[PDB]
RNA sequence: AGUUCGGCCAUCCUACGGCGGAAACUCCUUAACUCGUUCCGAAUUAGGAAGAGAAGCGCCGUCAGGCCCCGCCAGUACUGCGAUCGGAGACGUCGUGGGAACACGGGGUGCCGAACU
RNA sequence: GCCUGCCCCUCGCCCGCCCCCCAAACUCCGAAGGGCCGCGCCGCCCCGCCGCUGGCCUGGGCGGGGCGGGCGAAUGCGGGCG
RNA sequence: CGGAACGGCGUCGGCCGGUCCCGACA
RNA sequence: GCGGCGCGCCUGCUACACCGGACCGCAGGCGUCCCACGGCGGGCUCAGCGAGGACGGAGACCUCCCGCGGAGCAGAAGGGC
């Protein structure tokens, strides 16, 4: 590295997909982004102005500020041993909707929801703790139609 | 490049012609200098020359050296495949052999289980020519248009 | 056979090029102007070979769009200068065709001594009705096979039109 | 005689194609890229626009605000409803495009002020009363508590030129009450800071067309039976088409609610796709012919 | 010469710092016309501070 | 059914060959103006309406190319974490995990909302 | 061979089908492995306020009161700041 | 017996082929 | 020491799929040039194949075609359209 400027080792992830070239899709801008919400950003090659650096690509922050143009997006660096918020400006073409809080909303819809569908019908509450996995339980499998199997020697 | 020359004796004959091809296969990854490919080609046309017919034999030095000259060699690569009538069936192993004294490593004989320079595998090609299906240079297929 | 299937004449480019002549140039466009009612545009070349004369917008060519009847009558003119006569290669892959003139004279327009003899390129587009298909700026689309003019259906057209076999 | 052929496999991997609507030619996304933009912090706030269409039948009009899935239409005009309202024949016509920006910005403003009484979108902004030559701004000088609605003018692909007919649903609109911006300089009139009201009042009125028809009259009366035709059978003659034209535009401004009129559902016999047995034959058939 | 081995267990001898409070909520960077209007929102009602 | 505005942007494309138009849409037909062309009313701007499926287009159809979906390729190629695991090495095991790609064979071949007729 | 001639054939050439090996400064595709963010407060309902936003009785924010439901992955562990 | 291509009718153990009581000119 | 300027800066590598990673390591640059090579709106489609047309060809010119950029956008390189 002997040369540090914006776009450096910027060939492949600022370049456009295999069929994306031209012009971004009208959803974007029509698209509605509050404040707080969680947005990811990936920057766009085609729009030049406006754009993220390298760093806050892939990175998922908060809007910090909703502006005209362009938005505030919050995404916290790690630098060195702190991680420090940086409250960057980015072109509504960068930043798109993250989904990374939707489970959280799924699981929180049917959290209450199934517990007052249970609340109408059967008393105990149901439980609502995800458990990872688990073990296995008793299952019983037919062995009848089971198959040998022998090693093949090396033919080559 | 010491040689320019891979394909050598019989290159204008026809698939079917010539049944046994056999491989000098490498077994170790390394690289092999350029001047040593060229000497194990002329060492390995001159023996089967001199045994039968340059018409019998097809010899090909399977890698063409691009590293700079000295080529990249990989574990199970051919050195040199030589496919020839039965008239030449012997001498070629013999020939195969001087190429294994130029070259350095561990390298093998391997007679083919097919044509050689074609895929299909010997009783799969002998099945091909009782259906007379194949294509003289390939699969005739079932795709393209019908007219 | 059918009545939005005729083969009808777009226009008639007709091209003079001379090399580097300060006059030569402006004489030859102005003796298309009076035939065409159009006044011709000037083309030139952005090529610099050294030719005769020939530079970067040495103004090398002059041509003249004419469309319209008014075309079919000049188009007829250069063909009586040909006595009628045009080979099969004049024909082009799109049903084009074309043949050239040698002096203004012998239109039977009048030589004058302050214009000399000009030679031109007469080209002769050939379009049926509802080809604007390939030109409309709105809901702009490709002309189709049928539609489009193939040589050999060209080729009978001039017979029936203008009369030269 | 050998060359090589532009539409390689190659090519065909590598192409991207173009938007739906633009390899119909149909629509600029660029132009509707900022048409519709909206500074973010304006929010889900609607962004009306006044999407003018000309066919060569009828000049349709759509008052569109664009939304997340779909573009959603609060009002239409098109110019087939003009007889509805008098105006016999010529649909596509500059005093005829007047006509349908009327009905388009009074069918709105009616149906935005369907019961409001106090600050009502109709009362509140009446519009000029009868077709004049003027310059009226509808957010202008009356404001305040209800403003007058906004929509930005969709030409869609014409070009932006002095008497259009796209131009002129664009003032019928103004003089509704719907609120366009508007320059008048792309209007019939303008020049250096002098601005004509007789030369928008005259094509506004069909003067233009008045004057072809007694032109043809007296230069070839063989081209009038053939050129105005359709006229003549609905007897529309030079000095009626202003007086007409204006009891019209009354008409649209007294009674402009929608009617639905008479639409059917034709499903054609159209060639059908075929099934996996079926195709089996068809490619069986060239099979058989070919011994 | 150059060399940042030890660079990450010296980060994280008591490091992975988080930026803090006031930083996730701040006034600094928002639009200007958000924080004018928020303070008239605030100056009025039970939020109004004024005296 | 078809139009106008749209969302995903090839299952929607390309080339060809059929079929269809009641309405719609296009084609078309003319410059009296408005407007419009390095020249040209071709396009464009006006003003229409005698036609018309020839195109465009809406549908089919191609052992079509592409685009797409599923196998298979294959526990394969690589590779994460261990190993006083073998080997002169460079390379390969073994244990414990994650697992492609090209080909190839089968199958596909636009859908959604708003207003309107 | 031809009054001669591209009138006589052959390879090159031009494409087409193929095929042998390739890449740091090639990518149809595409790993392992890494990065980033989330995993508690959900609803319901009524206003209040805003020189900010809208055709609007539209919003967006920011507050207050009720009225329902609850603590909603494992494991270990008190953190935070000068 | 640090060590390489390369050899060994050394001694074991394999992996694939032909002859072997029809006894490997009688 | 000498020469070179990893003495200030930029692109693609090296760099070992976030970021950050060296080499008198690998190819090239930058110190300028342009009130048009700017801003904005409009129209347009670019290279090139093809196949055709006075002088016309190796080359000058003009047309119907098909053209995913194979053109262009000051200068390195890579993205972008």
């Amino acid at each position: 590295t002997h040369s540090q400027g914006y776009r450096c080792k910027t060939r492949y992830c600022f370049a456009r997909k295999f069929r994306r070239h031209g012009m971004a899709n009208l959803t974007t801008y029509n698209r509605v982004y509050k404040l707080g919400q969680y947005v990811n950003i990936k920057v766009n090659g085609a729009y030049h102005k406006g754009m993220p650096h390298r760093y806050y690509n892939g990175r998922t922050g908060t809007i910090f500020n909703i502006g005209p143009r362009a938005l505030g997006v919050q995404i916290q660096k790690r630098v060195r041993g702190r991680i420090m918020l940086k409250r960057i400006n980015v072109r509504l073409e960068h930043v798109h909707p993250s989904d990374c809080r939707k489970n959280h909303l799924e699981r929180v819809a049917a959290n209450d929801a199934a517990r007052r569908l249970a609340k109408e019908t059967g008393q105990p509450v149901p439980c609502l703790k995800r458990q990872n996995a688990l073990p296995r339980a008793a299952h019983v499998v037919s062995i009848a139609s089971a198959i040998d199997i022998t090693p093949l020697k090396y033919d080559g | 490049p010491k040689i320019r020359y891979f394909d050598l004796g019989n290159r204008r004959a026809k698939v079917n012609d010539f049944p046994y091809c056999f491989h000098l296969l490498s077994g170790e990854k390394e690289q092999v200098s350029s001047e040593a490919l060229e000497a194990c080609r002329i060492a390995c046309n001159k023996y089967i020359a001199k045994k039968a017919g340059k018409d019998s034999f097809h010899l090909r030095i399977r890698v063409h050296p691009f590293h700079v000259t000295v080529a990249r060699v990989s574990i199970g690569q051919p050195l040199l495949s030589v496919r020839c009538r039965a008239s030449a069936k012997d001498y070629v192993k013999d020939a195969l052999r001087r190429a294994k004294f130029k070259i350095p490593g561990r390298q093998a004989i391997v007679e083919s289980r097919n044509w050689g320079f074609t895929e299909f595998t010997k009783e799969e090609y002998e099945d091909l020519r009782e259906r007379g299906e194949l294509q003289y240079d390939h699969r005739i297929s079932r795709k393209g248009p019908l007219n | 056979e059918n009545p939005m299937r005729r083969i009808r004449i777009e226009k008639l480019v007709l091209n003079i090029c001379i090399g580097g002549e300060g006059d030569a140039l402006t004489k030859a466009a102005k003796v298309l102007q009076q035939l065409t009612d159009q006044e011709p545009t000037f083309s030139k070349s952005r090529l610099t070979i050294r030719g005769f004369g020939i530079r970067r917008g040495q103004k090398i060519s002059t041509h003249v769009t004419v469309r319209g009847e008014k075309a079919r009558e000049i188009i007829e003119r250069g063909l009586r200068v040909k006595n009628f006569e045009l080979p099969y290669s004049c024909f082009s892959t799109t049903g084009n065709f074309g043949f050239g003139i040698t002096e203004h004279i012998d239109l039977g327009i009048k030589y004058d001594p302050s214009m000399g003899i000009y030679g031109m390129d007469f080209y002769v587009v050939l379009s049926r009705p509802g080809f604007r298909v390939n030109k409309r700026r709105a809901q702009q689309q490709h002309v189709g096979a049928s539609h489009k003019i193939t040589p050999d259906e060209a080729r009978a057209w001039v017979e029936r039109e203008f009369e030269v076999v | 005689g050998w060359v090589k052929v532009q539409k390689t496999r190659s090519y065909f991997k590598r192409f991207q194609v173009q938007f739906r609507r633009r390899r119909e030619g149909k629509t600029d996304y660029q132009a509707r890229k900022a048409l519709i933009i909206q500074d973010k912090n304006k929010y889900a706030t609607p962004r009306y626009r006044f999407v003018v269409r000309r066919t060569n039948k009828d000049i349709i009009c759509q008052v569109t605000a664009a939304e997340l899935t779909k573009d959603r239409v609060v009002c239409a005009a098109y110019s087939h409803e003009l007889p509805r309202y008098g105006i016999p024949v010529g649909l596509t016509n500059y005093a005829a495009a007047y006509a349908t920006g009327l009905l388009c910005g009074r069918r709105l403003l009616e149906k935005l002020s369907v019961g409001i009484k106090e600050n009502a979108l109709a009362q509140l902004y009446p519009g000029l009363d009868k077709a004049t030559g003027e310059e009226y701004h509808p957010d202008e000088n009356e404001n305040e508590e209800v403003h007058a609605f906004k929509a930005f003018l969709d030409i869609g692909l014409a070009r932006a030129s002095t008497g259009a007919r796209v131009f002129a649903a664009m003032k019928g609109a103004v003089d509704a009450g719907l609120n366009i911006p508007h320059s008048m300089k792309r209007f019939p009139g303008y020049s250096k800071d002098g601005f004509d009201s007789s030369a928008l009042r005259d094509r506004i009125m069909g003067k233009h067309v008045g004057d072809y028809m007694a032109e043809l009259k007296a230069e070839d009366e063989e081209t009038y039976r053939k050129r105005f035709s359709k006229y003549i059978a609905a007897k529309v003659e030079p000095l009626r088409l202003e007086a007409m034209y204006t009891k019209a535009h009354a008409a649209i401004r007294a009674n402009p609610q929608a009617v639905k009129a008479k639409f059917e559902i034709k499903k054609p016999v159209r060639q059908a796709r075929l099934t996996l047995k079926e195709r089996k034959e068809r490619i069986d058939a060239k099979k058989l012919e070919a011994l | 010469n150059h060399t940042s081995k030890n660079q990450n267990r010296k980060d994280h001898r008591n490091g992975i710092k988080k930026p803090k409070k006031s930083a996730y909520t701040s006034h600094k960077g928002m639009c200007p016309k958000y924080l004018r209007n928020l303070r008239r929102s605030r100056a009025n009602d039970p939020r109004q501070s004024l005296r």
